[PDB]
């Protein structure tokens, strides 16, 4: 059918022709802007109300599904055609297949972006999208659908500027505990990013977060075979340890540190990064952490992700290295340089970053802190003039950076 | 002193 013809049968009075013609808009958008223009947006969204009529439901929450999948132009077309609350309210339509196109339509919408999330949110999607998940058997549930329900939870989750609001996010929360218990590899994924994106903010979101219990059960999907899984765990993981040193402590109390030998070492460049800048912010913490760190074993993989890993994975060892020898004790730095720390961190002196020759810099200016208090400045000094550190510091002397030049200047007077 | 946390969009 073309345009024209769709329009008058849409228009008529007789429910069979409107469905019928219903049925050959759906196979063409299967010229958007043409259907647009001639008003078909609304009909489509009226039909959803035909409790009556379940296939020209179906076939009208498909039209509208296709148009909100194009441009912004056409998504807010569909949308402020009124498809957000004529969605919401399919939600518990006793077809469980109607049901599920709401679900999967409202996810694209969501997705779009923060102004049209917290639309579906100010509708009221949250709570009978919660009811939906609220059965006794998930197994209940379509394996689809089941996936699109939480795939469509995260997009609740996701975007900042804003967040999403704090009462939405609360709500959520103990759903997205519970799907992390499920099996399906794409159910885990979806509900990892959904944590992934909450843990992504000020450490008030971590809280709600880590006080929810979830922390357990993330740490073990890190150790899950499934990349797609381990990534968005990385993630998240990785986000509450940015955080206060007891939410920091809890990863640690769940078992996180046994799982980095594997990580540090993983073949996938940036599950190693992301695991090594989450070493970062562990080492970061304090000294009984630090310990912890120490008591794995991690820290020669750290030495080994510093020597031979891809240059922004070295500059995120070189951040662990560097908050290890500001928070640990001399002790823990003595069995630091005994890991054989002094020429890989002398290596990346050469490197063209400003940012991690600042940080290099300080990491020695606290082993030496640390030597000097052990009566060693002058060992610690050729040591570092045998591995090409020497050469190195006073290159940087005529470095262009005010914060590096002052730093190896200091250095040099002081111990060379 | 202490080591510094950095946010997943500080470090990138």
């Amino acid at each position: 059918w073309s345009v024209e013809d769709i329009v008058k049968g849409i228009n008529s009075n007789n429910l069979e022709s409107q469905l019928q013609a219903t049925q050959a808009a759906r196979k063409l958008l299967s010229p958007i802007d043409n259907i647009i223009r001639a008003g078909l947006i609304p009909k489509f969204v009226s039909f959803l109300g035909k409790t009556d009529c379940s296939p020209i439901q179906f076939e009208s929450a498909w039209a509208l599904t296709n148009i909100a999948s194009g441009t912004s132009e056409q998504t807010k077309a569909v949308v402020d055609g009124g498809a957000i609350p004529a969605f919401i309210s399919l939600l518990a339509s006793p077809h469980a297949h109607i049901s599920e196109q709401a679900v999967w339509a409202l996810g694209n919408i969501a997705g779009d972006g923060s102004a049209f999330r917290d639309l579906v949110i100010k509708h009221g999607a949250i709570d009978p999208l919660l009811a939906l998940l609220a059965v006794p058997d998930l197994s209940t549930l379509a394996c689809g659908y089941l996936r699109n329900l939480t795939w469509t939870l995260s997009n609740l989750c996701r975007n900042k500027n804003p967040a999403p609001p704090l009462d939405a996010v609360e709500q959520i929360l103990p759903t997205l505990v519970r799907l992390l218990h499920h099996n399906d590899p794409e159910v885990l994924a979806d509900s990892c990013w959904a944590i992934s994106y909450l843990t992504d903010g000020p450490n008030e979101r971590i809280e709600m977060v880590v006080k929810k219990g979830v922390v357990p059960q993330l740490v073990k999907l890190l150790g899950a075979t499934e990349l797609p899984i381990v990534t968005p765990a990385l993630r998240a993981i990785g986000n509450i340890v940015t955080g206060t040193d007891e939410q920091t402590q809890k990863v640690i109390d769940a078992g996180a540190l046994a799982v980095f030998p594997s990580l540090l070492t993983n073949p996938k460049t940036n599950i190693q990064k992301e695991a090594t800048w989450t070493m970062s912010n562990i080492t970061a913490g304090r000294q009984d952490q630090i310990q912890q760190v120490v008591n794995h074993g991690l820290v020669p993989f750290l030495v080994g992700v510093l020597s031979k890993a891809d240059f922004k994975t070295q500059k995120e060892a070189a951040w662990a290295i560097t908050n290890y020898t500001s928070g640990g004790t001399v002790e823990q730095i003595v069995y630091l340089v005994h890991c054989g720390i002094i020429e890989p961190l002398m290596n990346l002196l050469s490197a063209k970053d400003t940012k991690i020759i600042q940080v290099i810099l300080d990491a020695i200016s606290n082993i030496f802190q640390a030597a000097e208090k052990l009566g060693e400045t002058e060992k610690l000094s050729i040591m570092i003039e045998e591995c090409g550190g020497l050469d190195k510091i006073e290159a940087l002397q005529r470095h262009e950076n005010e914060s590096v030049y002052k730093a190896s200047l200091n250095l040099i007077e002081k111990y060379f | 002193s202490q080591g510094t946390k950095r946010s997943y969009e500080q470090m990138e």
